């Protein structure tokens, strides 16, 4: 999960870690007379959406930009005037981009040096990393490419903690000149713990840096949390929106369904995410497009076939289905069964391509093809992705 | 060593088993079908009601405990998430020689930690979390899987799904092939097997004359796999291997699923996957739906079959 800029600031400030004054607003007045009452400078003003991308990213309002600096509190104003309430669109958000409920009024800084510091668990490591460059400012996986020896790293143990001297060997080829060094670090290890505190799977600032004045700031950082130790981070989930989750994405999970949206128009729904995304590929190497991706987990349930056939129903841009279920672990004519009480029950209109597997298969085709239905019964994956494609040229 | 304990991952008919979490709705199901298929389940640990009998079977406080009494040499976790790792360091203490996680959910500082020490001793190995268990098809089966689709044979098959792993069984016995020994090394990031781990068991076995290994988008252990199968199968007597992987058509930054299956600052993705077994003599599947035709054809061009 991801929160949102203004939460996660808060959350590192708590934990000790230095960041920009600032203030949060739901209204283009609020955010007016924020920037009145910070009184400062400069100005930074962020719209806040999850996605990154903000700074280069377009409103709808017309406004080109999710991030401004102005020194003036009335430019302020009228930016906000034109985010609040319209959408954002980045290099990394659906072409329509998200809706827009809050901007962040902060206080500019001077940033005297910008470097590149991030904490995760590395998938070749085990254990905690620090991964940073003296080269910030830029898109680590560029700096990653171009100068690979600007990159440094530091491996953590887990049980022992970060060491004093790791700290400091970090800070120092981060760019941190003698006083300043301890600082620095001092920071760095605030981080870390934050980092093993929140059960992130990743910690990032970038910029990480100092100011004219002295100080070690966390400038922007980006914070990825482990969805599996939500049941101990209820404080923090609490926070999470889900306003900006899309919406079918939303309702499949309340049923322990899990969805994602493609961009094409033949749906599918499958036991198992490793065969969820199997299908997902065969579909598309047929020539398909898939429209999601849709995974019920080991749990069939006369219940769930009902509720993810439901959800396919919303996404109007569906023109067929194509159902994998391997069953194994029950009868699959009581699964062909729960897809025709569902069926019907759910006055469905679209070509349907099932292909079950596990026991008493035939049977359980039997009831698919002698339904009524707009149903067709598929012998294997291959079967079944040819004619899902092939019901809808 | 770790290593040194790859071996304990051979399950057979030999082998006994005890199901940490034993009354529960889920060690409950299991283990009537483990006793079904015709596997050593000897009891099963479940705290507080550690002394009385479940399914015509004994029951224990500890994991410490219903080692020793029953002898037993591999155990099986179905601990809801919050504790499940605390379970995986009870089996790890009694110096267990198999440990199957089955639990999906587990934190992943947690099984940081977990790995921490469990790459310290080496009297036990552990397979997950998140994954559906082994199977030595005939002689032994520790987990969820339906066994009734196995056929003893000649390919080892390393997964890091469910049941897209079913789907190559099923497709290779229907070409009459069988399976040696099945690995389901799990969905998640961080766990206590790997590809490598269980390519070096199916390298070493007579009995196991082909490979099929099963990945998907997340992490580099495939990457690790096609190094390892570049240095220890090439050559004269190389075993042929067929692999899928799944994902080309999953959408970056998303979890898909599988807490491990995603696509992250540019790493994780199938295509360079593809490739690098590809460049270790790994033929590669197009189509999920021919591992079995696909390895069928690579044992009659050897005129294996």
């Amino acid at each position: 999960m991801n929160l949102q800029e203004y939460q996660s600031k808060k959350l590192m400030s708590d934990n000790g870690v230095k960041v920009q004054r600032f203030f949060v607003a739901d209204t283009a007045n609020e955010a007016l007379e924020a920037a009145k009452r910070l009184n400062a400078k400069e100005i930074v003003l962020k719209a806040q959406i999850l996605a990154g991308g903000r700074g280069k990213g377009v409103f709808s309002s017309g406004l080109k930009g999710g991030v401004h600096l102005t020194k003036d509190p009335e430019v302020v104003g009228q930016l906000a005037k034109q985010m609040i309430g319209y959408n954002l669109a980045t290099k990394q958000t659906p072409k329509e981009g998200v809706k827009v409920n809050k901007v962040m009024v902060a206080e500019a800084l001077d940033i005297s040096r910008e470097t590149y510091l991030a904490i995760l668990m590395d998938r070749s490591c085990n254990g905690p990393v620090l991964v940073g460059s003296p080269q910030g400012g830029v898109d680590i996986e560029e700096v990653a490419a171009s100068n690979p020896e600007l990159i440094f790293k530091e491996q953590i143990d887990i049980i022992e903690g970060i060491k004093d001297s790791q700290a400091q060997r970090m800070a120092e080829n981060l760019g941190f000149l003698g006083p300043l060094q301890n600082q620095a670090a001092d920071q760095i290890k605030k981080l870390y713990n934050l980092f093993l505190k929140i059960d992130a799977t990743q910690v990032e600032v970038n910029p990480f840096g100092e100011t004219p004045e002295g100080q070690v700031v966390c400038f922007d950082a980006k914070i990825n949390f482990d969805d599996n130790a939500e049941f101990r981070q209820k404080d923090i989930f609490a926070m999470d929106d889900k306003s900006e989750n899309e919406p079918i994405e939303n309702e499949a999970a309340k049923y322990d369904l899990k969805y994602i949206g493609l961009d094409g128009n033949i749906a599918c729904f499958v036991n198992g995410a490793g065969l969820a995304m199997a299908t997902c590929d065969i579909i598309f190497l047929n020539g398909g497009k898939p429209a999601n991706f849709l995974d019920l987990g080991g749990g069939v349930k006369e219940s769930q076939v009902y509720q993810a056939f439901k959800l396919l129903t919303a996404d109007p841009k569906v023109e067929a289905i194509l159902v994998n279920i391997f069953g194994g672990i029950v009868n699959c004519a009581i699964i062909a069964n729960g897809i025709t009480k569902a069926c019907r029950e759910l006055e469905l209109k679209v070509p349907l391509v099932v292909r079950l597997e596990g026991t008493n298969v035939h049977e359980a085709q039997n009831i698919l093809t002698n339904s009524g239905l707009p149903i067709t019964s598929a012998v294997d994956l291959e079967d079944a992705a040819k004619k899902a494609v092939a019901s809808v040229t | 060593s770790y290593t040194a304990s790859r071996k304990h991952l051979y399950v057979d008919k030999n082998t006994k088993v005890i199901c940490q979490g034993f009354t529960g709705k889920q060690g409950t199901f299991h283990s009537q079908q483990a006793l079904e298929y015709g596997t050593n389940l000897v009891g099963g640990t479940t705290p507080g009601k550690g002394g009385k009998t479940h399914l015509g079977l004994p029951v224990f406080n500890t994991v410490k405990e219903a080692k020793e009494q029953t002898g037993a040499t591999a155990s099986v976790i179905y601990v809801p998430p919050p504790f499940a790792a605390a379970a995986i360091n009870e089996a790890i203490d009694a110096e267990v020689p198999l440990v199957v996680c089955i639990t999906e959910g587990i934190p992943q500082q947690d099984m940081v930690r977990v790995k921490h020490r469990l790459l310290r001793q080496g009297k036990t190995r552990l397979i997950g979390p998140n994954c559906p268990g082994v199977i030595n098809p005939g002689e032994c089966k520790i987990g969820i899987m339906p066994g009734h689709i196995h056929k003893k044979g000649r390919i080892g098959i390393v997964s890091r799904s469910g049941t897209l792993t079913y789907e190559a069984v099923h497709q290779t016995t229907q070409v009459g092939l069988g399976q040696s020994l099945c690995v389901g090394i799990g969905g998640d990031p961080f766990n206590g097997t790997d590809f490598t781990d269980c390519l070096e068991i199916f390298l070493n076995d007579p009995a196991t004359e082909g490979i099929i290994l099963i990945g998907e988008i997340g992490g580099n252990a495939e990457e690790n796999a096609a190094e390892f199968l570049k240095q220890h199968n090439s050559g004269p007597k190389s075993k042929p291997v067929v692999s899928f992987i799944a994902g080309l058509t999953a959408p970056p930054g998303r979890r898909m699923g599988h807490a491990g299956a995603i696509i992250a600052g540019g790493k994780g993705g199938a295509k360079e996957k593809i490739t690098a077994l590809q460049s270790a003599g790994v033929v590669v599947s197009m189509s999920p739906a021919q591992l079995g035709t696909t390895i069928y054809k690579e044992f009659e061009k050897r005129k294996m079959l």
